């Protein structure tokens, strides 16, 4: 499906990983920041592409990317 | 008086104020001189 | 159960779980009586697919469309009539 | 015109049967599985 | 408490559909079941069949009664042969649709469970071979049912209202 | 310490910064070891998102 | 003056074989 | 922590039926399966559009979407405050947990937990595409 | 239990939040980081509802809004008088209504802009006005430009008034929540004190005023000499000589007698032949009569005396089988809700204002009013227009109310929730009959263009052709037209000239009605307006029915009614929510609108006006080729368009070139629209980045950040763009060819 990555400018903040309607991104212990966890993307299968997540970070550019592409079933959202 | 002033100075009032003085200006001289196609001097 | 209860979901039966019902699928076999001429005369398309039938329908709408237009009179089709007025010819004398 | 019948045959071939075998195989083609 | 004539697919409340009397009146209902499309214990040729005859037999009439020749004397052979057309261009149609939907040797996917739940057998309509001898019933059945309203509007001259 | 005295007057160097060029605001510098963001920079003027304060490190950030 | 029919047929045919070479040329790029 | 099965003895909520629901995908590809805990008989608002009342008790709903999943426990986090789990059902019987992957809401950091495409450098420190000229690779993929 | 309920002095009158722009919201209170601000300060300043989860004072922002509203309104009235007082020819036209141009505006020397005061006859030079507002004044007994003037004096007062009431009901005495809620006391006050009493004010305006004036003005007696309506009062003896009926004074009246009031109290029909326009002793009698209906229904609902109707009760008692609970639920929404009000009324203001159009030119109300062909198309059109605004507002606040004050616990298994729940098959059967108008109309007109161009004419839908002729419309024509013979048995005429009996009335030269007759054009015509208005449903009802959510994004109720979009994800997700819906509908609405005013033009140009001569011949505008030039695009393009423009492009050089400058300008404004609808926001965001930098270059950059439009107000701006030069490119073309012919 769509790729997302997760950059080391993140902060810990979980604020990606509450916007996500597909359950994409989980915290995960880290210790490059004060938060002491970072954002990943384990099963990024079920990634629709809404970027809501990209709009969720409040790093000056996003810690959190979706780059997009494939575009299987589960990334155009059909119910049939 | 002050909250008067400071709404008086708000951007959309000062434009009209500030447009309509203008508008007035341009009128009166045109009213005065009109039909000009060539600065004479 | 699907219908023991309110539950609607069962791994034991999926079709009625999923919805795959056939609403007006009648399985009743004893519709005709005399079908004997039917089997007999349709031979070019049944059991064919690409083979016979699609070289056949091409060939016969090809040479039936040729035809056609190849020997249609006159009357029935316009532009083969041809014209029958003089040239209304167009301006500055150009012809 | 030479052959008068020529157009006849040719334009009813490439405007209704030429599309018909084209949109078909090209149908039959992106249709696969494989 | 009330009546609610209006009910969930088959009680299932989670399928996206309803029983509305439109759906599953028992006039409405009787008349979907037998009709050729719906009758799956019959082979795929002689429902093809019926539905051509019934479709080339409808569609004459339009050509004949609007067609560009409608004003002359060949009215009835060239909306005949408008019908005819349209039919070879449909079964065309017909043969690439199973070509590209159905794969040889495959079962049929056709729904097998009714609405009680009997489990029948497996419409063998949907699949390469059955979708073959239907395309085959159909072009058979059209073409005879195009001569058919042919042959009663024009060779032997019924008399009709309007044509 | 790690980076910038706090309350100091910065310029960012980050490239793909909104405020590359920019001068902000030092908050606080963690000295916890291992965290690479450590200065916080407050900014006069927000970003697209709305945001004002990023966390930078002290090499991408010049004194003045 | 005008062109004959024998013209005609050796102009369909060299269509014919340039067609033959656009579908050869076609393959090629193909695969 | 052992994922938990789905039960095939759970009751429905009381719905009337609606156009929005389960399709020829579901019984084709795949569908979804979210269960819940009620203390009472309440009503909420399906995600496919129109309102049930949830069973005083284990719940039991088919979806056609993991984002409708998503969007029903989340209604029942925040509203009810009530915890949910959702499984993927494909039509050969098979059964695959989902959303609670360790039990713990992806929200709350859980050690065990791998880091799935974190990069170990800035977002502006990708490499240039020209570089990766003829490669089959993306700049993000380093 | 019904009773006034107010606080006192809930808002402090001051000027403090004068100085505060965003004072109303907790977002836009802080400042303006960036320039989108001052634009969300414009576009939540009425939005009540987000500024606050209190209903009792939204209630009373609205009250006090709609108390402005009316203030406003008076003063435009006023104005408008005023003008017709100083600036107009009003006693010039009340000589002669036939050769004079109603004008009341009169532009100043400055800049060449006199050469607009044209002549417009009765010694006056002056903008001639279409509005009918001299008609209008004509059929309320107006005679002086001192009426005028007490009249525009009266409607400042008024508006003073209103605007103290506003500020009185906000700021003094607001009323409470419970005073509101009163629907059964409103709809009983509205019903009996506002619409069954306004009803019998003016027919005794009428009785007592107009008709007295208007007969002696039919009989052509001078204006000057014509008694004021206070001498008809006082010396009834005066009033009596022109209908007898008076001398009985109110006996009839209470011994039941009323078949003596049929002087004036008539149920004639048609139209006074001398002035074209109703009887107004017809129009008297009406409002008598629906005075009494309308008093007599506002006395249903029970207030506090017993003895009425509790609409709750008579809500919950309505459900079938079929449905659920039926009306259950609904006596809340609508008593608990703002916006789902405003849907309703909306809806039903648009068709009224629609039955309005259609109805004022079939039933020209005013004297002298058919015959100004000018004033007709413009009323038309203009009602017309604010119909489908108000069509698509009620569907943009439907909208609103299912994505913000719908609550599903308290509606379940009601109508409401029903039709959420079969949207899919609503929507689908919608669509389908869509695409099947669609095609059936503009494809037979596309047939009609290509049997033309290949020299088929035989082979086309025409009366020379392929006839399509409404038979279902004919069949209602002709029961109308012999409605007085059998069926309305105490009816003079019919109901209006349009439906037939050969009866031609014609003012002066002109020709004010006559029977319009319906064909295959008038067929085609009818089905694009079907095929028109059927899309412009689908698209709101599609809107408003999937606001909440939607197989693509099931929690679209989250995300607000007013939001762009959901990201590029699920293949992109543009235009998703319901504002997106109204933004779409507008511009099919503006092609309904658009095509129904081009037919009523045509159609009046071509069949029903013109001029007749002394002979009886009767000649028309464009000549009757309606019926064989509207099947064809093309003649639409040659015949209407290009054939009726013919004077706004060479109306330069006189009193019509503001109407060709409009034109222009209003073509100017649609191509600008169609960049704020085909562009996106990145691209203008990095256009302004690099100005940015030219002005941060010589330190000129402000500290207001400015940003691109956001992307619902790319869209606002150019659906607004686009619909103001269409509408304002008709109007001015309208205009001027109307003024020009007639
Ligand atoms: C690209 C060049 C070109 C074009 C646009 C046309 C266009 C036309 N031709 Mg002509 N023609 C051409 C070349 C071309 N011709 C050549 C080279 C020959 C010599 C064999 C002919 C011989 C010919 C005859 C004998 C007749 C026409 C006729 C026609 C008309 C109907 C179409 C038809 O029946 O085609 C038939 C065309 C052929 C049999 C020639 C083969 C096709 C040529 C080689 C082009 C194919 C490749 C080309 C690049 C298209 C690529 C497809 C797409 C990517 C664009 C139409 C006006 C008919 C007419 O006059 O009706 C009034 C007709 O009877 N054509
Ligand atoms: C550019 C290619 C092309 C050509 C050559 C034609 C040719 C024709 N069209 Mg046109 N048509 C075209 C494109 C074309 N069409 C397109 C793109 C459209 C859609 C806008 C239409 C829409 C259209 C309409 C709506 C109608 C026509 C009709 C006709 C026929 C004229 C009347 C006639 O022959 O007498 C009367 C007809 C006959 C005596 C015989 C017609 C039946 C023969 C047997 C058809 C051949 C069938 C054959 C088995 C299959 C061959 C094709 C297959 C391989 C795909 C003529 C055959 C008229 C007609 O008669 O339709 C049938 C008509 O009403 N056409
Ligand atoms: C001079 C008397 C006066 C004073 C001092 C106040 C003071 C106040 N009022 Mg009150 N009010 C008054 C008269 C007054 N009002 C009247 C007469 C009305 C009845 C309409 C109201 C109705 C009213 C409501 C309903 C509300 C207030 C509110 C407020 C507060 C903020 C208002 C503000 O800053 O917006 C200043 C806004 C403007 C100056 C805009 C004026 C727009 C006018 C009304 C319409 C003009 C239309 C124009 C002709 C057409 C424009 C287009 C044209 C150019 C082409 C403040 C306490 C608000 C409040 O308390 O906040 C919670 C609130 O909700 N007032
Ligand atoms: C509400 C509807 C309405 C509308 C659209 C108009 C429109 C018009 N009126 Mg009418 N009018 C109305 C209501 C209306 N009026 C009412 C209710 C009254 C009764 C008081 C009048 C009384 C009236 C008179 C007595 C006259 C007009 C005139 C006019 C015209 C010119 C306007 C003018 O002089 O402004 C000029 C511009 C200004 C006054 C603005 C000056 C302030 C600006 C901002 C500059 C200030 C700069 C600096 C601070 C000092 C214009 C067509 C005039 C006309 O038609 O003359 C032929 C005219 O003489 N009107
Ligand atoms: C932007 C809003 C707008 C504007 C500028 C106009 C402008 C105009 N209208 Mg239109 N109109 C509108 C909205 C608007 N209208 C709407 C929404 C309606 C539907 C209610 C109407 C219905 C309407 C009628 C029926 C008439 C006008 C007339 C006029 C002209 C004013 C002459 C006058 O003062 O007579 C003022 C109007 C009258 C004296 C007669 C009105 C009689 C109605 C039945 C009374 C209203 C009842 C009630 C208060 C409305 C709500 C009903 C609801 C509760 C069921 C002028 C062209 C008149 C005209 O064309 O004169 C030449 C005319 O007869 N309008
Ligand atoms: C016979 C009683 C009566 C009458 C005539 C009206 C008349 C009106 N009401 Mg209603 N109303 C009434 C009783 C009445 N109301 C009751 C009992 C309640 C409480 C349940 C309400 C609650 C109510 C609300 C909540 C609203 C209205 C609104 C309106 C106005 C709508 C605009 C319009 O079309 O008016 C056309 C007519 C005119 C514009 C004429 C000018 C108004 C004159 C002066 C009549 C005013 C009558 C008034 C009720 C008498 C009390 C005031 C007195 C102390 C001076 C209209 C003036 C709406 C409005 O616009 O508010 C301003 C609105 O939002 N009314
Ligand atoms: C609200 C509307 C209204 C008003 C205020 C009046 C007011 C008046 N009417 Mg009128 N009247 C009206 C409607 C109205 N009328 C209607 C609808 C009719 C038709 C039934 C009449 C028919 C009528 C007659 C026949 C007479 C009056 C008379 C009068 C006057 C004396 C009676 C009275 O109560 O005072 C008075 C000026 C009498 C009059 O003019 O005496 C001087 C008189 O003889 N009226
Ligand atoms: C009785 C009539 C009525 C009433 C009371 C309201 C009231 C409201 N509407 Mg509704 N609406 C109506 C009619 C009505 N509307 C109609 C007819 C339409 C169809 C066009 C709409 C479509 C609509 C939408 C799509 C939205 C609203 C919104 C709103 C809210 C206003 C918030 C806002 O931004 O406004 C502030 C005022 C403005 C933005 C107006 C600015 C000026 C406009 C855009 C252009 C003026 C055009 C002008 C005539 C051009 C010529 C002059 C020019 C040369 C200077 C408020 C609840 C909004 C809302 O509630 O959001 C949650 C919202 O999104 N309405
Ligand atoms: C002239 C321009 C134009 C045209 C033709 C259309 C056509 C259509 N629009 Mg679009 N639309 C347009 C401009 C246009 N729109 C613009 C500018 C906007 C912006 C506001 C929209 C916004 C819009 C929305 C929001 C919606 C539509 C809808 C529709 C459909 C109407 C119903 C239908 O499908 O059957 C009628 C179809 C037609 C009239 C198309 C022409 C068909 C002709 C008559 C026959 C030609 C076929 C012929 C045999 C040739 C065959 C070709 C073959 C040889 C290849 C149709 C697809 C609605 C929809 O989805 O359908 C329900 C819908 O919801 N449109
Ligand atoms: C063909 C369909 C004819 C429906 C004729 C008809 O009006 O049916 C009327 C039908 C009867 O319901 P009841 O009127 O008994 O329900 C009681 C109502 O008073 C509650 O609103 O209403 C419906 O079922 C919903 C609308 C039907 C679906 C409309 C599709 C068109």
């Amino acid at each position: 499906a769509h790729s997302v990555k997760i950059y080391d400018t993140c902060i810990g903040c979980t604020q990606c990983v509450r916007a996500c309607p597909t359950d994409v991104l989980e915290m995960v212990p880290w210790d490059g920041c004060k938060a002491s966890q970072i954002a990943s993307a384990p099963r990024t299968e079920d990634c629709v592409g809404c970027k809501r997540c990209e709009s969720a970070c409040p790093t000056d550019f996003l810690s959190v990317r979706v780059y997009l592409g494939a575009e299987t079933t589960r990334s155009m959202g059909l119910a049939y | 008086m002050q909250d008067v002033k400071t709404y008086l100075s708000t951007a959309p009032v000062l434009a009209t104020l500030w447009f309509g003085f203008l508008a007035g200006l341009l009128i009166e001289i045109n009213r005065f001189f009109p039909d000009a196609l060539v600065l004479p001097l | 159960k699907y219908g023991e209860k309110s539950v609607y979901f069962d791994l034991g039966e999926i079709d009625n779980t999923t919805g795959n019902w056939d609403l007006y699928g009648n399985d009743d076999p004893n519709r005709y009586n005399g079908f004997q001429n039917k089997f007999f005369e349709t031979f070019a398309g049944a059991f064919t697919k690409r083979g016979l039938l699609l070289k056949f329908l091409v060939l016969g709408g090809a040479t039936t469309i040729g035809y056609l237009g190849s020997t249609s009179s006159g009357d029935l089709l316009a532009i083969k009539n041809g014209p029958k007025q003089a040239p209304i010819m167009g301006p500055r004398g150009r012809k | 015109m030479t052959a008068s019948y020529l157009p006849s045959i040719f334009v009813p071939l490439i405007g209704l049967v030429f599309p018909a075998i084209t949109m078909a195989s090209l149908f039959i083609y992106i249709e696969q599985d494989e | 408490e009330k009546y609610q004539v209006i009910e969930p697919l088959n009680g299932d409340p989670f399928i996206g559909g309803f029983e509305t009397p439109v759906t599953s009146s028992p006039l409405i209902a009787w008349y979907l079941s037998n009709l050729p499309a719906y009758r799956t214990a019959v082979a795929p040729l002689l429902r093809g069949v019926e539905i051509g005859l019934a479709h080339g037999y409808l569609l004459v009439g339009p050509f004949v009664l609007a067609g560009p020749l409608r004003n002359s004397a060949v009215r009835g052979e060239a909306g005949s042969l408008a019908a005819a057309g349209l039919v070879t261009i449909l079964t065309m149609c017909l043969t690439i649709y199973g070509i590209a939907s159905f794969k040889e040797g495959e079962a049929s996917k056709a729904p097998s469970l009714t609405l009680t739940g009997r489990q029948k057998e497996a419409d063998k309509l949907q699949t390469a071979e059955g979708w073959a001898s239907f395309t085959g019933g159909w072009f058979f059945g059209g073409l005879s049912g195009v001569a058919w309203a042919y042959f009663l509007l024009y060779v032997i001259n019924l008399p009709y209202p309007v044509k | 310490v790690i980076g910038p005295k706090r309350g100091s007057i910065v310029k960012v160097l980050r490239r793909e910064s909104y405020w590359f060029n920019d001068t902000g605001k030092v908050v606080a510098v963690d000295q916890a070891p291992g965290v690479r963001y450590p200065v916080v920079v407050r900014f006069d003027k927000v970003n697209y998102a709305g945001v004002s304060t990023n966390n930078y490190s002290p090499d991408e950030l010049e004194q003045s | 003056t005008s062109i004959s029919d024998s013209q005609i047929i050796v102009a369909l045919v060299s269509a014919f074989i340039t067609g033959i070479l656009a579908l050869r040329l076609g393959k090629s790029l193909y695969q | 922590f052992t994922p938990p099965t789905l039960n095939a003895d759970t009751p429905a909520p009381i719905f009337g039926g609606s156009t929005g629901g389960l399709l020829r995908k579901a019984q084709v590809e795949e569908f979804y399966v979210i269960t819940w805990e009620s203390p009472k008989e309440q009503i909420f608002e399906m995600p496919t559009g129109g309102a049930a009342i949830m069973r005083s008790g284990p719940n039991l709903l088919k979806l056609a979407r993991k984002e409708q999943c998503l969007a029903l426990g989340a209604r029942l986090r925040t509203k009810f405050k009530i915890q949910y789990q959702f499984y993927r059902v494909f039509p050969n019987g098979e059964v695959q947990y989902l959303h609670p992957k360790d039990g713990v809401y992806p929200e709350k950091v859980n050690a065990g937990r791998t880091a799935v495409g974190v990069n170990n450098r800035s977002i502006g420190q990708n490499a240039n595409p020209a570089e990766l000229k003829f490669a089959h690779k993306q700049a993000y993929d380093l | 239990e019904v009773k006034i309920m107010v606080e006192k002095d809930p808002v402090k009158t001051s000027f403090e939040k004068w100085a505060k722009p965003g004072h109303f919201s907790r977002t836009l209170a802080k400042g303006p980081n960036t320039t989108t601000w001052i634009w969300n300060l414009h576009a939540d300043a009425h939005d009540f509802d987000s500024h606050t989860n209190d209903l009792e004072e939204i209630s009373r922002k609205v009250f006090s809004a709609h108390f402005g509203q009316l203030a406003v309104i008076f003063i435009w009235l006023s104005g408008m008088y005023f003008h017709g007082a100083r600036f107009s020819n009003y006693e010039a036209w009340l000589s002669d209504p036939t050769h004079i141009k109603p004008s009341a505006q009169v532009v100043w020397p400055i800049v060449g802009q006199k050469i607009l005061n044209g002549d417009v006859g009765g010694g006056f030079q002056g903008i001639q006005i279409t509005s009918g507002f001299f008609q209008l004044w004509r059929a309320s007994g107006i005679t002086s430009e001192l009426q005028l003037y007490t009249t525009a004096i009266g409607g400042l007062i008024f508006a003073a008034l209103m605007l103290f009431a506003g500020w009185f009901h906000y700021h003094k005495a607001a009323p409470k929540l419970a005073w509101f809620q009163n629907v059964e006391s409103m709809l009983n006050h509205h019903l009996a004190g506002l619409l069954g009493l306004g009803s019998l004010a003016w027919a005794g305006h009428q009785v007592h005023v107009s008709l007295p004036i208007n007969r002696l003005l039919d009989a052509g007696v001078d204006p000057k000499e014509i008694p004021l309506p206070h001498e008809f009062i006082l010396n009834r003896d005066l009033l009596a000589q022109l209908y007898p009926s008076f001398s009985k004074g109110l006996t009839p009246f209470f011994t039941l007698n009323w078949s003596e009031y049929s002087d004036f109290l008539t149920f004639r029909g048609g139209l006074n032949p001398v002035t074209g326009g109703l009887w107004l002793t017809d129009t008297a009698h009406h409002h008598l009569a629906i005075a009494v209906l309308f008093l007599v229904a506002g006395h249903m609902y029970r207030t506090n005396f017993g003895i009425g109707h509790s609409m709750k009760e008579i809500l919950e008692a309505h459900k079938g089988p079929f449905t659920g609970e039926g009306h259950k639920g609904l006596y809340e929404i609508l008593t608990t809700s703002w916006h789902a009000q405003l849907a309703i009324n909306l809806a039903m203001l648009g068709s009224l204002t629609i039955i309005v159009a259609h109805h004022m030119y079939a039933m020209p109300p005013y004297p002298y009013l058919a015959t100004d062909y000018a004033t007709q198309l413009s009323l038309f059109t203009h009602h017309m227009w604010i119909g489908g605004f108000l069509v698509v507002g009620a569907a943009a606040h439907a909208a609103i109310f299912m994505v913000r004050d719908y609550d599903p616990t308290t509606q379940y298994n009601n109508l409401l929730d029903r039709v959420l729940r079969h949207r899919d098959a609503i929507i689908s059967h919608l669509n389908w009959v869509c695409i099947f108008l669609g095609f059936h109309s503009f494809g037979l007109y596309i047939h009609n263009d290509t049997m033309s161009a290949l020299g088929r004419p035989q082979d086309m839908f025409s009366d020379t052709a392929i006839q399509l002729q409404p038979v279902f419309a004919q069949w209602i024509q002709n029961t109308h037209a012999l409605a007085p013979s059998l069926t309305a048995p105490n009816a003079t005429a019919s109901t209006s000239l349009t439906w037939g009996g050969g009866d031609l009335v014609a003012v002066g030269g002109k020709v004010a009605l006559l029977p319009i007759p319906l064909g295959t054009a008038d067929f085609l015509v009818h089905h694009i307006h079907a095929f028109t208005i059927h899309v412009t449903v689908l698209i709101l009802l599609k809107g408003v029915l999937f606001a909440r959510s939607s197989r693509l994004i099931p929690d679209k109720a989250n995300l607000g009614f007013r939001f762009p979009c959901d990201g590029p994800g699920r293949g992109g997700t543009c235009q998703v929510s319901a504002w997106d819906h109204v933004f779409l509908g507008l511009f099919w609405m503006y092609n309904a609108i658009s095509v129904v005013i081009f037919h009523f033009s045509w159609k009046m140009q071509s069949d029903v006006w013109g001029s007749i001569s002394d002979q009886g011949v009767v000649t028309h505008i464009t000549g009757g080729n309606f019926a064989q030039s509207s099947i064809t695009i093309n003649g639409w393009l040659r015949d209407f368009l290009w054939a009726q423009a013919s004077q706004v492009i060479q109306s330069y050089g006189s009193s019509l070139s503001a109407y060709g400058l409009l034109f222009l300008g209003a073509h100017f404004v649609w191509a600008f629209s169609l960049m704020f609808l085909f562009s996106g926001r990145g691209y203008w965001q990095e256009l302004i980045e690099s100005i940015v930098w030219a002005h941060n270059k010589l330190k000129v950059a402000p500290a207001i950040q400015p940003r691109a439009l956001s992307i619902v107000q790319g869209r606002a701006v150019g659906v607004a763009h686009y619909l103001l030069g269409g509408i304002a490119t008709t109007w001015a073309f309208f205009l001027a060819r109307i003024i020009s012919v007639g």
